[PDB]
RNA sequence: GCAGAGGUUCUAGCUACACCCUCUAUAAAAAACUAAGGACCACACGA
DNA sequence: CTCTGAATCTCTTCCTCGTGTGGTCAGGACG
DNA sequence: CGTCCGAAGAGATTCAGAG
């Protein structure tokens, strides 16, 4: 079965591998994340709830006052998305929050409250995301990109190599929290374990143990293994265990139980260990010289006086041995030191550490944290407990605790957010073990250590910041507050929380201005995964490691779609099938592999557990039983590609498109072109400008439909049915009876967005894709949005391309374009400009907007209306006047020079209080008329639908066809119908219609007030006039045109069609590319794409030939079936007999322009399949044909390659780039060019160009262009007067920038002057 | 915004400080930018330029001419006339662009030739047209590359731009004497296709009166472009004291090589156009033309050779296709042998005969051997497989395949860049640089496995990040090099210093990396060189070593030549001309004054972007 | 045409980069005409 | 016991130009 | 109506080993 719109033009899909999992909703990463944030979560986890619950204690200091959160509910947005975008206001929901204030009696903490005050308070103003997963901040559609940052937890880095400049590897452990203070435990080059908290001065890390209420004895009991020594008559008989002898040297002669085991100079072999274990030796005599090298563990005092004979952790000498022997210390505890692995590291720190008590440790920590002031014991204790033992000032998220327990190999998954003594000692023990050799350091770039912070998590963090900021003020106010003297609304204000949220959403390191020029651009910018951002590595601070792709990126982050330049690999996109785990990690679908069967069950796997199993390659053949036909299959066990037997395999890739993202998946033959060319092609697809009439690509991937549907550019059908009425501005869908709810179903109305200004000044145009009466199913495409054709993403426009040099006009990378392309408007793109005029307050009276402008001609004022605003639809040109504004004593807005076009609409916003001019009244009246017309249209349409609902029910059980036509349709409650459930349904519809009639005038009045009320504007402005200019930029020499395979070039010449190379058929090639760019830049995919497009157009031409002549539908059906079969078995498998025999004609007419072919990313068309496809048509199997010269007329030898490759048109048009300037306004430093942009500017003759002129014998052109052309005011004036005089003579003078430098150096206090 | 606020020292230091932002290099007026266009019809002394850009840049000149001719009484009326773009304004504009050079300027001006002068040719459009030859000098693409145009104002500025900065005056790069305007990518391919031969081509065998008859036969279509035919040529040589003598002979050649003969100037011999004429051959041709004919004949010859190369590359139709890249028939058996060998090595490791390290080394070695074998098989299939007759039984010739012609000619491509298309792509390394044990066996003509493409994108991301870091490192190095320099200019003409450095061809254990001919060329000796005959003044003490002297040195078999080094110069606050040597951009001694510190710094720093980041003694030959 | 004012237009026009005429304390026979301001930080993208 | 060399700590950049956007001391009421 | 609140190297700075 196929969808009806798919029946219109069904895409020939290659790919032998059968798909098991349908492509997920590409915008899930944003929509699902925000649905988690704004949702009311009863569990109070993950949402505005956790944020309120985490910060709602409100405990007064000795005031018995408490305020608690009870519930909240986001209000309905004041303005709809379209209304907020046109007004410039944010799309936000008022945050109705219900709060309960309770006051307890004094000195009665356990007593009940004396009064309860519950009320709903408006705090904050939280913006919402549209159905397309994008915010609207200030009239701009702004999207928040998900941030990939190092997850909270513990990571044992190395910093191997450069440190200490001796090859000695250091080891450090960072306790990175979600919010709080970092805690790094580093090693001194002399193997001393230091602590570095918040990257402050290095400190002996043993001080933190003392700060955690631990003495030396406890520290050595935790971090070292006690060895018991017994004083005996036989020279202090020593107790040794078998395990401690492994890896030891010949310390002495081991003789126990009157038997010798190991002699002098004999290594302790495992055989010796086994035989002494069989003998079970426990006590071994040791020479007194050996104990000198041991270190005491615990303190010892004599039993007579109790004085300190020997403290803990110092070397033992002969005098110490004599003192402990004479005292009578029978039991002696010593540390087990093994320089091989179990080396001493805490002991060295304790030698370095001069602190012996917890108070001294706290004092030193305070000194190293807050120096310059005398610390206090209470102050130090408070600082430490607020720094590590306090939830408010320090917290690890559930992901942080999970990572902590993963790295520490703990058992529990969850735990307290704050740390503890056990956590610190466990981290130190693991760091010590890493130093010893057991265990391995972790990789920061691993996706198991870098989670993804979505928009919901960022918004929750900013909300928590706002809540704590207002909590500080509430606590401060409540200290002196009085009970029962105020409403629970004065202490909390929406101002700071709203300011924080608005600042985050509008101006942030991550609040990216959405590049809304392509559906692919929107779909890949909302899925963008940036490492940069708040709480993230910066570009300069980012290492080479982070930029560079990790083996664990497979299936999680696309390794092909990254922005080249300053941030390469830092803003990498997310692969098509990857989804974010509930802890922020990146999962990946993976088919479970059973005993030998590749089972269809899809198990999402994170990066940490991917290594544990072995992953099979997607390009592994199966025998339809899940059995690899392939006894050894290539696999990815631990990030290493290696052949594995079938029985070894534990998991398989979900499909062949897993690794690539949506931006890189749409490139056909991605398996052929080079990775750099693939990267550039994926990047350039995001910046193609929509053509006027977008058309499907002849060769594609099959994800274009998925990208177009998933993105919000098109108008998908939420409910199926039939198209009752279709219009270029609206589409009405009559929902089917089996797809509509019993109540309030009616029919669906879709208001397609007409020509609207976009973020990159392009047209967001939606054209209907259906006619009247066309059946439509659920989730179907109805309107072809920008760069969309028949529900398929149509970025550019495919055309004939011949690969051959042509007189140098395609010299190295330039593109040659025929006159035929320009003639048929293939690349004419509508650009909507936003020329906004503002009337601010001015001294000595304000400025008017009337048409009275002095020192101007009547011709310029002819376009403007009587009130000084350009007539809608007027075709203005460069330098023309749009709206007449004169300042009090000629500041009217004018079209910028060069740009032209016709005004599409002029919207005016006027603040309340100032009377609106004639044009504003006319526009407001037309807006009211349009709103009333739309409301009446929906009134009549929904009334017709509801009557059809009623009439259909009234065909049985009291049917009166004649009686219905008699009485007017307004009243039907008097009709006689059986007292059954049908009568109840009619009564329900009648009551609903009555309530709707009551609400109709209310909402109409609300709309009238919305269009009447003065729109909020910036302070000190009268009214703002926005004029939208539609520029139709045709293709021109210099316009940057680029295909999908990384081949980019500027159009050199628009060559007349008569000069184009034509084949024997006479059809001239539309574009003549350069073959020389194929071998070096290995974009060989474009050659495969060219051949497949040639085959597709051959099929289309055969269909056209058998369609232009009146042929039987049987011939069309058999040819279409032959085309869709195409030899080698494919997943497509479309049968033409199941069609209705008249939609076959529609299909053939839709394939007249070319056969649509889908080439999946990594299992697309092979060379044999393409050759067979060429053989299907009249075209040769070689793919290249003889072409005759356009001018000479004789065929080119060595027949050239032609085909219809899908090449885009990037938005880097030459029209934008022209920046010529002679003289203009100057800067502060008096550098004349004034930072060239829209502002009329000269290009920075930078330091490199100055060096270049210095290398030449240039001292006059350089001098003129560094002095008289740039900043010398007298010099500039004299040069201008001289050139207009005709004498090109330079009056040198001196650059004013040097005078500025002299003044700045003098202002420092350094006299710098010149000698005369 | 919680950011450090700029102080009185933050605006005197750093990139954004007053020095490097407003004094060292400052924005200028009379400047415009646009994307660039090829426009092969131009000559390198001129460039295309849009009408709007010429109107805006030359506004003061247009105002002055309007005032002089009385079209507008006042600047104000003339400015209104320029806004109206009245037809009279365009005619005035054509007068101020007759001989007014403009300085084409690409943004990353790495070396001296980054900015060059051009006579603007008014074109309708909005894209600057840059001559194809100077694109290599500019390192400029046609992929959205934009370059600024600056208008010299004063007579001194325009005059020195014409005399020095013109592309006609910049033929040899300052880094080395080799030409910089050499046919680079497409014209070289056209010449290479032109100068070849089929062993059996249409119109092969008949004798031709001259190049005119060769053109007549080719254009009429009755003789193939490259067919081995004897032609009669009037080869001109200047073996006399500047006089050109004529030598007429029947040199066996092809039609295509005879076509180029009318392009080359008189002085050049025919032995330079009788080869396949790749990139290196054309570079040597242009260098010989510059060293023999001079500058103007070299410019005219370069323009004509560009024209013919483009025209006959268009006529060639040197396309690219799937059948143009051939898979070796032995590639499958080489892959099978490599798989068998790695299986044997793994089996040996499993038993324990070979541990991990030696197993890894063995696998890497055998995979490299298989890669070399498949590369050789690919080259044999790509240059030897071609079978074509000679009106007889059987013969084998050098291939005319599209990719082989586009790679062997040096037009664009290399050995690895052609291996990655038909042969095994090779062992591809991980981010850390350690080689993946199992290579990317599949090539680009065939598909790539998902893991194979993952390793490929590992390498590609490594290369892209390396380039991104390396361009910044090279820019910093260029800045340091320029600034340790820029006080060193040629202040004197000679110092009479006998000191110097003994120039000797460099040997690093292998063959001669650089012969003494190309190492001492253009430098003035310090003491008289002598041949095996003692007390022989083969070259006097203070004579510049031009091409003739170096050629004489090779045939006299000199070993070490003491030469005057700039280090040994005793001149204060500069160096003398003799101690420096040839300008490396003009065929004469360095001019007294020219700044050579900045030239040297730019020459050193320009290839920084092209750099990278990471027994027994046996006699070789008889002697 | 260098310090000011007036003139036929259109409040005001004396070279202000700036457009016509008069003279040194007085205002009109006269058509082409008029305006002299403007930073930093972040994001994305191109080479 | 006073310097020696050596580890430690602190400074100083770390390309070069474009083109679109958006955010920015924020005195505030009283004589 | 105005006015007063990572990384990479160099060099300075401790800092230390050995007679
Ligand atoms: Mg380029």
């Amino acid at each position: 079965v196929y969808s009806y719109t798919e029946k219109k033009r069904i895409r020939k899909d290659f790919g032998k591998r059968p798909q098991v999992l349908d492509v997920p909703y590409l915008l899930s990463i944003q929509l699902d994340s925000f649905q988690k944030f704004i949702e009311q979560d009863p569990e109070g986890q993950y949402g505005l709830e956790a944020a309120f619950r985490s910060v709602f204690p409100i405990q007064s200091y000795s005031g018995n006052s408490e305020l608690q959160y009870v519930s909240y509910r986001l209000g309905e947005p004041v303005f709809d998305v379209q209304e907020c975008q046109i007004r410039g206001v944010t799309y936000s929901a008022p945050l109705r929050v219900k709060l309960r204030l309770v006051i307890y009696e004094r000195e009665a903490p356990e007593g009940t409250v004396k009064d309860i005050k519950e009320q709903e308070v408006y705090m904050g103003e939280i913006p919402l995301m549209t159905d397309n997963g994008t915010f609207v901040i200030n009239g701009t559609e702004r999207v928040i990109v998900s941030q990939l940052h190092r997850s909270p937890g513990v990571f044992f880095d190395s910093d191997k190599g450069k440190t200490h400049s001796s090859g000695k590897v250091l080891y450090n452990a960072r306790i990175i929290p979600y919010r709080g203070s970092w805690l790094d435990f580093e090693f001194d080059p002399k193997d001393n374990l230091f602590v570095r908290i918040d990257r402050r001065r290095k400190l002996p890390a043993t001080i933190i143990l003392r700060a955690l209420n631990y003495t030396t004895e406890q520290i050595l009991d935790l971090f070292f293994e006690k060895v018991i020594f017994e004083i005996r008559d036989n020279k202090l008989q020593m107790e040794l265990v078998p395990e401690r002898l492994r890896g030891e040297t010949a310390s002495f002669d081991i003789e126990a139980n009157g038997k010798v085991y190991v002699e002098k100079g004999r290594r302790i072999t495992a055989r010796h260990i086994r035989q002494l274990e069989k003998d079970d030796v426990k006590l071994i005599e040791v020479p007194v010289e050996y104990i000198a090298g041991k270190v005491v563990a615990k303190d010892y005092i004599d039993e007579s006086t109790g004085e300190l004979i020997c403290a803990a952790n110092m070397e033992l000498s002969l005098d110490l041995l004599a003192k402990l022997s004479q005292s009578g210390h029978k039991r002696i505890e010593t540390l087990f030191t093994n320089d091989l692995d179990h080396g001493p590291y805490i002991s060295e720190t304790l030698r370095v550490d001069p602190t012996n008590d917890r108070l001294s440790a706290l004092v030193e920590i305070y000194r190293m944290m807050r120096p310059g002031e005398p610390p206090t014991r209470e102050a130090a204790e408070s600082l430490f407990e607020n720094l590590f033992f306090s939830e408010d000032r320090y917290d690890l998220s559930a992901v942080g605790r999970m990572k902590f327990n993963r790295s520490l190999l703990r058992e529990e998954i969850e735990g307290s957010g704050i740390l503890s003594k056990d956590d610190i000692i466990d981290v130190m023990k693991k760091l010590i073990d890493i130093r010893n050799g057991k265990g391995e350091v972790d990789d920061i770039d691993h996706l198991g250590n870098r989670r993804i912070r979505s928009v919901g998590e960022m918004a929750e963090n900013q909300f928590r910041v706002g809540l704590v900021r207002v909590e500080r003020a509430v606590k401060e106010r409540l200290s002196l507050g009085d009970l029962d003297t105020l409403m629970p609304q004065d202490m909390i204000n929406a101002k700071p929380i709203s300011a924080a949220v608005k600042e985050f959403f509008g101006s942030s390191q991550l609040s990216q201005f959405m590049d809304q020029n392509n559906p692919l651009s929107e779909i890949t910018h909302k899925r963008r995964i940036s490492a940069l951002g708040p709480g993230g590595l910066t570009r300069e601070r980012a290492g080479f490691e982070v930029r560079d792709v990790h083996p664990t990126h497979y299936g999680r982050v696309c390794p092909i779609e990254t922005p080249e330049g300053p941030n390469i690999g830092l803003i990498n996109s997310l692969s098509v099938y990857a989804q974010t785990n509930e802890y922020g990690f990146l999962e990946t679908p993976y088919r479970k592999v059973t005993d030998g069967v590749v089972t269809d069950e899809i198990h999402y796997l994170s990066a940490i557990e991917e290594g544990n199993y072995v992953i099979a390659q997607a390009n592994s053949n199966l025998d339809e039983e899940g059995h690899f036909v392939e006894d050894l299959v290539t696999c990815r066990s631990k990030g290493e590609s290696s052949l594995f037997s079938r029985d070894q395999v534990d998991y398989m890739d979900v499909s062949t498109q897993q690794v690539v993202s949506v931006g890189a998946s749409l490139i056909p033959f991605l398996e052929h072109d080079d990775a750099n060319r693939a990267l550039m092609g994926a990047n350039m697809q995001r910046q193609a400008v929509p053509t006027l009439r977008a058309d499907k690509p002849l060769v594609g991937t099959g994800m274009e439909r998925a990208v177009a549907v998933d993105s919000g550019v098109t108008a998908v059908a939420k409910r199926g049915g039939v198209v009752q009425y279709v219009d270029a501005s609206r589409i009405v869908i009559k929902v089917n009876e089996d797809e509509m709810y019993p109540g309030e179903a009616g029919i669906d109305i879709y208001n397609l967005t007409k020509y609207t200004r976009s973020n990159q000044n392009t047209c967001i145009n939606q054209m209907p894709c259906v006619s009247l009466g066309e059946p439509v199913e659920r989730g179907d495409v109805l309107a072809d949005g920008p760069s969309t054709d028949l529900g398929e993403l149509a970025l550019g426009q495919n055309m004939r391309v011949a690969f051959m040099p042509w007189n140098g006009y395609n010299f190295e990378d330039s593109i040659l374009v025929s006159e035929r392309v320009v003639q048929e408007d293939r690349f004419t793109t509508i650009h909507i400009q936003e020329l906004a005029c503002v009337s601010r307050d001015t001294k000595l009276g304000p400025e008017e907007i009337t048409a009275d402008i002095p020192n101007v001609g009547e011709a310029a004022l002819s376009k403007l209306d009587e009130s000084g605003i350009v007539y809608i639809g007027a075709e203005v040109t460069g330098g023309d006047i749009l709206v007449g504004k004169v300042t009090p004593k000629d500041s009217s807005l004018r079209v910028p020079n060069g740009v032209s076009g016709t005004v599409i609409d002029v919207q005016v916003f006027t603040r309340d209080g100032v009377e609106k001019d004639k044009r504003a009244l006319e526009i407001e009246e037309m807006q009211l008329k349009q709103a009333k017309k739309d409301l009446s249209e929906e009134l009549q349409i929904l009334e017709a639908g509801l009557f059809s609902r009623i009439r259909a029910v009234l065909v049985a059980g009291g049917v009166e066809a004649e009686k219905l036509d008699k009485l007017p349709r307004d009243r039907w409650l008097e009709l006689g119908l059986t007292d059954e459930e049908k009568q109840n349904q009619l009564e329900q519809l009648a009551e609903q219609y009555d309530e709707l009639k009551h609400e109709f005038e209310k909402k109409l009045e609300a709309k009238r007030r919305k269009i009447t009320q003065g729109d909020d504007l910036a302070p000190g402005v009268l009214k703002i006039v926005k004029v939208y200019l539609a520029v139709k930029r045709r293709i021109q020499p210099g316009d940057k045109m680029a295909g999908r395979h990384g081949n980019k070039g500027v159009i050199s010449k628009i060559n007349p069609i008569e000069d184009m190379p034509y084949d024997e058929n006479g059809t001239p090639v539309d574009i003549v590319l350069n073959p020389l760019g194929v071998p070096s830049r290995m974009n060989i995919g474009q050659i495969l794409e060219t051949h497949l497009g040639m085959a597709a157009k051959g099929i289309g031409d055969k269909i056209n030939a058998m369609l232009k002549q009146q042929q039987e539908v049987a011939k069309l059906r058999e040819f279409i079936q032959r085309a869709y079969d195409l030899g080698a078995d494919v997943r497509q498998k479309v049968d033409l007999s199941t069609f209705s025999d008249e939609e076959v004609m529609r299909l053939a007419e839709n394939l007249r322009k070319g056969m649509p072919i889908a080439t999946p990313v990594f299992d697309g068309a092979k060379e044999a399949e393409i050759k067979e496809l060429l053989k299907l048509g009249d075209l040769p199997t070689s793919g290249q044909i003889r072409l005759y010269d356009g001018r000479t007329g004789e065929q080119f030898e060595r027949p050239v390659t032609v085909g219809y490759m899908y090449m885009l048109k990037l938005n880097h048009l030459v029209d934008d780039k022209m920046h010529a300037r002679s003289t203009g306004s100057y800067s502060l430093v008096t550098q004349q060019p004034l930072g060239g942009k829209a502002q009329f500017g000269g290009q920075r003759f930078g330091e490199m160009e100055v060096w270049a002129l210095e290398a030449y014998g240039a001292a006059y052109t350089l001098q003129e262009m560094l002095t008289v052309k740039s900043d010398d005011v007298n010099g500039r004036t004299k040069m201008y007067k001289n050139i207009v005089d005709g004498n090109h003579q330079m009056e040198p003078g001196m650059p004013e920038s040097f005078n500025v430098l002299l003044k700045e150096i003098r202002s420092l206090g350094i006299n710098i002057e010149l000698e005369d | 915004n919680k950011r450090p606020l700029k102080s009185l020292a933050d605006m005197i230091k750093g990139k954004q400080g007053r020095f490097r932002q407003n004094l060292l290099g400052k924005r200028v007026d009379y400047s415009g930018r646009s994307v660039i266009t090829v426009g092969p019809y131009l000559r390198l002394h001129q460039c295309g330029l849009p009408k709007k850009m010429a109107l805006e840049l030359f506004k003061p000149f247009i105002y002055g001419k309007l005032e002089l001719r009385g079209l507008a009484t006042t600047i104000k009326a003339a400015k209104k006339m320029v806004e109206r773009e009245e037809a009279v304004v365009w005619d005035i504009l054509d007068e101020v662009i007759r001989e007014h050079p403009v300085l084409l300027n690409r943004a990353p001006t790495l070396h001296r030739l980054g900015i060059q002068a051009f006579e603007p040719v008014l074109i309708e459009g909005k894209a600057i047209q840059l001559h194809p030859l100077v694109c290599a000098a500019y390192n400029a693409d046609f992929d959205g590359d934009q370059m600024a145009v600056h208008v010299p104002l004063t007579l001194e500025a325009q005059l020195e731009a014409r005399a020095l900065m013109m592309s006609t005056n910049n033929i040899l790069s300052p880094a080395n004497g080799e030409p910089i305007i050499v046919p680079s990518q497409d014209v070289v391919l056209g010449l290479y296709y032109m100068t070849r031969d089929c062993v059996n081509a249409k119109g092969e065998g008949m004798v031709l009166t001259g190049p005119k008859e060769a053109e007549r036969l080719y254009r009429s279509g009755l003789a193939s472009l490259h067919a081995r035919v004897k032609v009669r040529i009037t080869e001109y040589e200047k073996d006399a004291n500047g006089e050109l003598v004529a030598k007429t002979s029947l040199k066996d050649t092809t039609v295509g090589r005879a076509i180029l003969w009318m392009i080359v100037p008189k002085g050049l011999p025919y032995s330079i156009v009788n080869q396949a004429l790749g990139k290196k051959a054309i570079s040597k041709m242009l260098n010989t033309c510059y060293r023999i004919l001079g500058l103007k004949p070299t410019v005219i010859f370069a323009d004509q050779i560009m024209y013919t190369g483009f025209a006959y590359a268009a006529r060639s139709g040197a396309s690219v296709g799937i059948d143009d890249m051939v898979i070796p028939e032995k590639k499958h058996e080489i892959i099978s042998e490599a798989e068998a060998e790695v299986a044997e090595i793994q089996e040996q490791f499993q038993s324990g005969l070979v541990t991990a390290g030696e197993r890894y080394n063995k696998v890497i070695d055998i995979w490299a051997a298989a890669n070399d074998r498949v590369s050789k098989a690919m080259m044999d299939n790509l240059q030897t497989e071609t079978v074509i007759n000679r009106d007889g039984q059987e013969e084998k010739q050098v291939s005319f395949n599209s990719i082989y012609m586009m790679a062997d000619s040096g037009a664009r491509g290399s050995a690895a860049q052609i291996r990655q298309l038909a042969g095994m792509r090779g062992l591809m390394a991980k981010p850390d640089g350690s080689i993946i044990e199992t290579p990317i066996t599949a090539n680009f003509r065939e598909g790539l496995n998902v893991l194979q493409y993952f390793i490929s994108t590992h390498g590609a991301r490594k290369g892209l990040a390396d380039t991104a870091l390396k361009t910044a490192n090279s820019g910093y190095l260029t800045r340091r090099l320029v600034d340790v320099a820029q006080d060193l200019v040629v202040t004197e003409d000679d110092c009479g210093t006998h000191e110097g450095i003994m120039m000797t061809p460099v040997i690093e254990g292998g063959d001669v990396k650089e012969p003494l001919r190309d190492r001492v060329l253009g430098r003035v000796t310090a003491e008289d060189v002598l041949k095996p005959g003692t007390a022989d003044i083969l070259v006097p003490r203070n004579t510049l070593l031009h091409e003739q002297w170096c050629d004489l040195l090779e045939e006299n078999s000199v070993d070490a030549v003491k030469v005057r080094s700039v280090v040994s110069c005793d001149t204060d606050f500069g160096v003398c001309a003799h101690c420096y040597g040839r300008d490396l951009a003009r065929g004469h001694i360095i001019n007294k004054g020219e700044a050579i510190g900045v030239i040297a710094a730019q020459s050193i720093g320009e290839p920084g972007t092209q750099l990278t980041m990471r027994s027994s003694i046996q006699v070789k030959n008889k002697g």
